[PDB]
């Protein structure tokens, strides 16, 4: 049973990530891992709010756009919307029961804020280049073509939540819920805590900077710079993230953490595997919708596929997974400036007269 | 573990108790004051050996700068702290002698004039000693005390 | 069952505030309830860091308290840390899968983050007026005097996040877990939904304030102004927290949400007031035990007491229960300092002749 304060008196610095004794006590003076701490520090530094940025010029833009660039556009703004939308609460819902450090837990419920300030901004950009955002919001949940994408994410995250509730309410063990037999197993749930964090690594890394292209391709076109300005800000945050479930992942795969988490790393090594080079496939996939009605100057769905392949190479083996696409220089270079910040007259007739001609 | 000055001369250790017990007796039965704004509106500088009778004055003055429209009633915890250092500082203490032991000393020291006794016998003091009310005090305001003993 | 995105396409400005449909897209452009999205607004406006406030000559004042004043100072910081240790994690542990509207659901995770910074300031004032932070931290857990409230505040919190997973495990209905039989209701749920938030409406509006006169008590001594300037920091945010659990108790108590919730509203006006008398009361016996070998200028078992009585009729008045306390006026009146921001010289002789003296 979950508990918000813990009875049991622990040195948190020799709990695990996850699944120990439910953090009691918020500390800040140490830390078991230090990179949730810095990571916190810098996350409250990048603090920065949508509407001190100037989107004055993006709507004339905007309306000036070519009809198929206002589908690119809008289209993965959208996409953008929906899948910060899912971040805004997931990571608070699914990794809050189960964090058994308090550094950690700040870092995640710090995370989750920061992703709401981006649910706030695509509000802030779509309200300031539409007639009416009703329209744009309405056919998040209702357009086939996204849709499709959010069940993938949000699986991962709402199978975690489920087998995290049976954990706490019936304990590990064999039990039988209205007849039918339950099995709660702790490496099963372990398991799929990894799965989950494996499937944000993959949004976070490699489906949202598919994403910054495109906001950043209009950019590098001296259009819609109000977007690219929050968009910036947005992908600094985002930097910090990915760093997060990196650290994560590769805490529990080395077993530095967790010694059983490093037995499970490896039976899931394949699902890992398989679950990233899916994610690439659908982001390719969604480039296909992107351009189904025209390209435009430095990206069309050949680039933007490159870039999906050359950015999940980097992404996979940064977490000790095989390499599933051929090696690539980067096809976007441009995109990198975004997602970091007598005469001495003397004369020696000596000096010649030591000579032979 | 510092020392406060008493009226006597002597010291004892501090204790704030005694301050809250004079406050508590002023502000008794008023409206809308505080002992704590008291206190702290006082901005009473300890020291080790610091007199008492300067401590009451200070929080005298703290009591007397409170009076507002907010908190009219300060007007009468403010003389009711007056009245209380003013007894001290003629008789020592604060219930005030008997009519005729004070004429006496007063006449002796050249404060009084001397008719006092010649015109008026010692069983006629004590008769009017009766008609005092010492309690009459308790309906000044700190205007009126300051006044009195300024 | 909880899902982080919910596939149906729903009307979120009719959902309920809590039980409807999962929130999906998290838009900003709409309210159902708009105080929530004011709260968000002014909450951003507000953010602060810890380490923007020199502390550090807060050490030499705290030094040369009395033994028995430093006692005072530290258990109510002790006591504080625990609080918002709770408050730190618990809205978004116990709210989040209730809520089915975007504006409670952000807010109660910008609430959430908010108080993460006050655990965060907790640490930055222990560290730079105590030598060892770790003295104080240990205390917080064993400590006699606060664990008994510690256990009784996270109960309401615990017992909602029980009922909540058997809802989304089971639903609603009779059912069988191991033999035993468990009946999971949705009314029993919304009841003990209403009666967490009437503690939390306790917890953060009557006995952080108690606090409160503590921290500032000190404060109008010119001692501990660090300190003073955090915990100022704090009571500003403190405000708007009790401002959103007072609108959610007073829109489910009117039944303006859902008309069940009105009954029900009701049938708990009695555990209600038992809640807050019985908070009132705890907090005069923890006004008891800080002033047990002496007290200090302008704070005594008295006068604390007193602003009990005295805050507590103010905030049940708030939410619509009886007052348990005579009427009084403000015992420490200085506190609100701390928790809200020639000669016209012509003539007419002919004007004057028309006289008759
Ligand atoms: N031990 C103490 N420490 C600090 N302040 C004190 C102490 N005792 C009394 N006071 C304060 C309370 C009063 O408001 C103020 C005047 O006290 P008062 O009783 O008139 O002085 P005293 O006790 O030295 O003379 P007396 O012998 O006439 O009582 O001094
Ligand atoms: N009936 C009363 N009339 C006047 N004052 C009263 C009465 N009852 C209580 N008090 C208050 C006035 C004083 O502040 C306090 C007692 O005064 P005082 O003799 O100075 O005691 P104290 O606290 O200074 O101890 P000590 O004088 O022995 O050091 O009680
Ligand atoms: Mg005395």
């Amino acid at each position: 049973a979950y508990t918000t304060f813990s009875q049991t008196k622990n040195d948190q610095l020799k709990e695990p990530m996850f699944f120990g004794q439910p953090v009691n006590v918020a500390r800040y003076d140490q830390q078991k891992y230090d990179i949730f701490e810095k990571l916190i520090e810098k996350q409250l530094s990048f603090f920065w709010r949508p509407e001190e940025v100037d989107v004055s010029r993006d709507r004339i833009d905007y309306q000036a756009l070519p009809e198929h660039e206002k589908h690119i556009f809008i289209s993965n703004l959208k996409y953008q919307t929906l899948l910060d939308s899912i971040q805004g609460r997931s990571p608070n819902v699914a990794l809050l029961p189960l964090i058994s450090i308090p550094e950690l837990e700040t870092w995640v419920e710090t995370w989750a804020f920061s992703e709401t300030i981006h649910s706030r901004s695509y509000t802030h950009i779509i309200r300031n280049i539409v007639n009416d955002p009703s329209v744009v919001f309405d056919d998040i949940v209702t357009n086939e073509q996204i849709q499709k994408r959010a069940e993938g994410i949000s699986s991962y995250y709402d199978e975690l939540i489920e087998m995290t509730s049976y954990w706490h309410l019936l304990g590990e063990g064999t039990h039988t819920v209205n007849g039918k037999t339950v099995t709660v197993s702790l490496r099963e749930l372990k398991k799929k805590l990894y799965l989950c964090l494996m499937s944000v690594n993959a949004l976070e890394a490699i489906r949202f900077y598919v994403s910054f292209a495109c906001s950043f391709a209009f950019a590098e076109r001296e259009l819609m710079e109000g977007n690219a300005k929050i968009i910036r800000l947005i992908a600094r945050d985002e930097a910090l993230h990915l760093t997060g479930t990196q650290h994560m992942l590769n805490l529990l795969r080395s077993g530095a953490d967790d010694p059983e988490m490093a037995e499970i790393a490896e039976e899931c090594k394949q699902e890992c595997y398989d679950l990233f080079v899916q994610a690439a496939q659908q982001e390719k996939d969604w480039a296909d919708y992107l351009f189904r009605d025209g390209s435009m100057i430095g990206l069309n769905k050949d680039i933007l596929c490159q870039y999906v392949e050359y950015i999940t190479n980097i992404r996979m083996q940064a977490v000790g997974l095989d390499l599933p696409f051929q090696t690539r220089s980067n096809p976007i270079p441009w995109i990198n400036t975004w997602l970091v910040s007598q005469i001495d007259s003397e004369v020696d007739t000596d000096d010649l007269s030591n000579f032979q001609l | 573990n510092l020392l406060v000055t008493k009226r006597d001369g002597s010291t004892e250790r501090i204790n704030l108790d005694k301050i809250h017990r004079v406050l508590d007796w002023a502000a008794e039965g008023l409206h809308n004051v505080s002992i704590s704004q008291v206190e702290l509106r006082s901005h009473i500088q300890f020291y080790d050996g610091i007199k008492t009778s300067d401590i009451h004055e200070t929080i005298i003055k703290a009591a007397a700068d409170l009076i507002s429209r907010d908190a009219p009633d300060y007007q009468y915890l403010a003389a009711r702290l007056a009245i209380f250092h003013l007894r001290k500082k003629a008789y020592g203490q604060f219930e005030p002698p008997a009519l005729y032991d004070h004429v006496v000393k007063m006449v002796e020291m050249g404060k009084y004039d001397n008719h006092l006794l010649e015109d008026y016998t010692e069983e006629e003091f004590k008769q009017m000693d009766t008609f005092i009310d010492h309690d009459r005090d308790m309906t000044f305001s700190y205007a009126a005390v300051k006044q009195l003993e300024g």
